[PDB]
Formats: C-alpha cells, structure tokens, sequence
C-alpha cells in the first residue's frame, strides 16, 4: 500500500494500540522522523515497509525509497500544519512560522503544541507542498513548545 | 508491531483556524538531533 496522503503510525503493544506518530506518502516512499519508529520496519495492510534512509541529527527516515519531499518554506509565507492528532481525523492549523537561528542558518519553527503522537505531521505550503515535518523542536517559556520545520534532501 | 493507517489527503484548506506566535529564537543542534537554546 502506497497511496498517496498523510498516514497514522500506529504501535500495538501487548494490549491495545495507540498513535506513536504521523508520516507521508508521496512517490512511493513513506516519510517520518527518525524517532517516531527509530528506524523500525513497518506493516502497510498484508506488506512490510523497510527503512531506505535515515539520519539521527537531521531526526528523518524514508521508507522504501530516498527522501522525496523537497519544498522549503520561503521564508516570508503562512503555513499549515496538517495535524493528524491520536483519536481525531486529520485538521490544518494556519500559523505564520517564527524562526530557529544556528550558526548554520536559520530554520523556521512553528510554535505549535499538539499531542506527542502528532509527531511526523506535515507542515505544508500555499500551494500543498510538503515543506518539513512537525515534531522536533525546544521548549521555551513554561510548557511553550515551538517545534523546527524539519526538512530533508531530495 | 508498528503499522500504519491512511488518515487524509495533502491539501492546503481555506477554513483553516490560524493561531500560534512567530518567536525568534537563537538554538544550537547537537549530534543527536536535539535542540537546544542559546
């Protein structure tokens, strides 16, 4: 199964299942962050999907083939979290995205505080393109999270 | 057992709700993918 959209990633236990996370499908490969399933193959109905990428520091894995997800944010734009919260179907929550500055350049970040299995969610832009995924970030304030528009390398 | 289950097509929506800050933050990003601020 590799139909286009956005999916839930589901783990089940010994008893009961829950929402570990969130990932896209788009040209045959599945997209996450890496500790969503840290590199764990996955069931797709009666197929497996087997890790093809993956890096700890950029916290991305692909499934079945390379990264395929190459849009950037420019800069200047709203976005839309496509949120696939645990127990409610997908919403998209419009936001304008602040900024994470590193020494190595600056990467925008939604401050944006859904439930942690909402991880691998995607951000998009104006024009439906998967700009990064949601769910690796820093906490600022008191429970303030802001989460990186995380983004790979097609 | 990890699976996963189709929840909805990548769309851009209209009727979006719009919320959330636009903080400026300066962070460093350690070798196992943890943020943090500086």
């Amino acid at each position: 199964e590799t139909t286009d959209g956005v999916y839930r990633v589901m783990t089940r236990r010994l008893l009961g299942s829950t929402q570990v996370g969130v990932g896209v499908m788009q040209e045959g490969v599945f997209h996450t962050m890496w500790h969503v399933t840290k590199g764990a193959a996955l069931r797709s109905g009666e197929g497996r999907l087997d890790p093809y990428w993956g890096d700890v520091k950029q916290d991305l894995v692909s499934y079945c083939g390379p990264w395929k997800l190459d849009a950037a944010w420019d800069g200047l734009s709203e976005v839309q979290l496509l949120a696939v919260p645990p127990g409610e179907r997908a919403k998209n929550i419009q936001t304008l995205p602040g900024i994470f500055k590193t020494k190595d350049g600056d990467i925008g970040a939604v401050a944006l505080d859904y439930p942690a299995g909402t991880s691998g969610s995607p951000i998009l832009d104006k024009c439906g393109r998967v700009i990064g995924l949601y769910g690796n970030g820093v906490v600022i304030k008191n429970g303030s999270y802001v989460s990186a528009i995380t983004q790979g390398k097609r | 057992d990890m699976y996963i289950e189709r929840a909805g097509d990548i769309t851009w929506e209209k009727d979006a709700e719009v919320t959330g800050n636009s903080p400026r933050l300066d962070v460093a990003l350690d070798e196992s993918g943890d943020f943090s601020l500086v």
